[PDB]
């Protein structure tokens, strides 16, 4: 990926203040409520009947916390993004068959939820800087589709 | 959104296609599995190999319903009523692959219609997949 | 498409954002403009300073016609009928521009609605503005 | 752009037998004729109200010659469709004002043209490569915008 100094500060500047399993379970929760179809692939975590079963379901939470953490570590490796997550791309075409479309989706809901968590801080160029990384992220787990 | 034109067209289009519907609907979904590859995840139980059965028995449900559209050109919400729970409920595709599967059948169809398939066609079958893919989408959420 | 309860959360909503629509409407502009470069193709004759009166002028414009939407909402299509005529034989921006738009006017409400953006609001305001931007497309073709 | 041996030979091969000047014509009046919001960038060019008057109008014929003349150099150097078009990406950015989401639109188009021309010669494969070019021209065309 390629980013400017400033760009990648105010991306790891930013990320020190975030609580990963909280932002993590948020995120999910909320691609799951705004995006319904995306529930597809969750149908063994149980009750996602409502935002709120959906938002408080730990299954939900405990794979918030899992995603998030793997972008998490890739946010240290902002340079080679698509090495990071060739494993993952795999993963998710081969076994998983994740309709990359979803990756994208996810992305907006976390600048959403980044928003919302961090209200004036999250300026005009610090979402830009996090919307290349998304996308970035999003290109990254795509390009071993096939 | 679909003029008398528009409405037409398409009729004239799709009555041209006549008994090959089904054949031309396999061929659009085998153009687009191998053009973008990642609709191939909603397909994970199929056999996608060129002259799959699996494909060219999903091709002729997919024409089908495609000239149930075109019958109740006036009323598709209520004539894809069942197909729309389906997508909406339980099969969940996402929304952005419907421009893709409506593109593969543009092609299928210009590929075959030769004289039919003008640029004023043209435009009334896009304009149509697109309003067939908008009631297939509404009630996603 | 947008249920009785999706009405009454975006209600809800734009209510708290009151007097500030318009600063809002600019910010979301910014954002905009920052984040998705390319929808500054169709702004080649403002100045795009941060704080310029013209970026200012259109948000307040952008945000009246929200309000307007939100007032009108069981009758948005003739509510934004000269807007519509407007984008589809005038301005005639590509729709995939209003995906974007809509995505930052959510991250600036997201900034600002910390106690009103809950999940169900925020699907409920994504949906609004993915019907806003059909009604505004509507006529294109 | 990396293509298989075989995307390359199908693509190549077709092209030796398209006729760039009937070709760019059909091409561009169609995209001004199924998308007609893209008529926004061409109004010195006169009559555009119908598909007969739009698909009759010299300068429609002229232009649509002259893009895919590019078009069809770009296909020399399929290797480094960045470097071959970064000129043309500067100005359809800096003076023409063009949203590359047209670069995508006429990329479809073209291949519908294809088939309609080709007809059954122009296979599911045969497309497919076809695609890879166009999503890669249009890439690249939009890759120096700012
Ligand atoms: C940036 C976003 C994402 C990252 C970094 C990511 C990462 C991961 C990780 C680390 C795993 C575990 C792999 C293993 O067990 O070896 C996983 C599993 C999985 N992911 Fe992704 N993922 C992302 C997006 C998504 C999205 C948006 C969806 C679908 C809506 C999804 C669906 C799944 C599924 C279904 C599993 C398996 C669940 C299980 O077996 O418990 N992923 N993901
Ligand atoms: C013009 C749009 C579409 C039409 C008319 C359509 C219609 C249909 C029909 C008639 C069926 C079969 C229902 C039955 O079994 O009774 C079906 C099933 C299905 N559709 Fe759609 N479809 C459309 C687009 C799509 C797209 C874009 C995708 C995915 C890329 C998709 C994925 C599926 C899947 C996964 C099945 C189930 C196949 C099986 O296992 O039998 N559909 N569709
Ligand atoms: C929620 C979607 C949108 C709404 C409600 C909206 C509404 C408006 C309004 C109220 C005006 C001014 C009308 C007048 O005073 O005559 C306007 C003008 C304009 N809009 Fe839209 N707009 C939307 C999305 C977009 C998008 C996505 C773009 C471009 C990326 C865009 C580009 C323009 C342009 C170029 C102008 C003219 C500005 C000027 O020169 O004054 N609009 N819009
Ligand atoms: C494969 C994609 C394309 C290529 C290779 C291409 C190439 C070119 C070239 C070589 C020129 C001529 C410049 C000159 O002679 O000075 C040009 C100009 C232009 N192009 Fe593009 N083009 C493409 C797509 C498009 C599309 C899709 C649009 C907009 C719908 C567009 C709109 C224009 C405009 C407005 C001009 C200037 C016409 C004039 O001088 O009056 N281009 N293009």
């Amino acid at each position: 990926m390629h980013l400017t100094p400033e760009e990648k500060s105010a991306v790891t500047a930013l990320w020190g203040k975030v609580n990963v399993d909280e932002v993590g379970g948020e995120a999910l929760g909320r691609l799951l409520v705004v995006y319904p179809w995306t529930q597809r692939f969750f149908e063994s975590f149980g009750d996602l009947s409502t935002p709120d079963a959906v938002m408080g379901n730990p299954k939900v939470k405990a794979h918030g916390k899992k995603l998030l953490g793997a972008f998490s570590d890739g946010l240290a490796h902002l340079d080679n993004l698509k090495g990071t997550f060739a494993t993952l791309s795999e993963l998710h075409c081969d076994k998983l068959h994740v309709d990359p479309e979803n990756f994208r989706l996810l992305g907006n809901v976390l600048v959403c939820v980044l928003a919302h968590h961090f209200g004036k801080e999250f300026t005009p160029p610090v979402q830009a800087a996090y919307q290349k990384v998304v996308a970035g992220v999003a290109n990254a787990l795509a390009h071993k589709y096939h | 959104m679909l003029s008398p034109a528009d409405k037409t067209n398409v009729k004239a289009a799709w009555g041209k296609v006549g008994a090959h519907a089904g054949e031309y609907g396999a061929e659009a979904l085998e153009r687009m599995f191998l053009s973008f590859p990642t609709t191939k995840t909603y397909f994970p139980h199929f056999d996608l190999s060129h002259g799959s059965a699996q494909v060219k028995g999903h091709g002729k449900k997919l024409a089908d319903a495609l000239t149930n559209a075109v019958a109740h050109v006036d009323d598709m919400p209520n004539a894809l009523s069942a197909l729309s729970d389906l997508h909406a409920h339980k099969l969940r595709v996402d929304p952005v692959n419907f421009k893709l599967l409506s593109h593969c059948l543009l092609v299928t169809l210009a590929a075959h219609l030769p004289a039919e398939f003008t640029p004023a066609v043209h435009a009334s079958l896009d304009k149509f997949l697109a309003s067939v893919s908008t009631v297939l989408t509404s009630k996603y959420r």
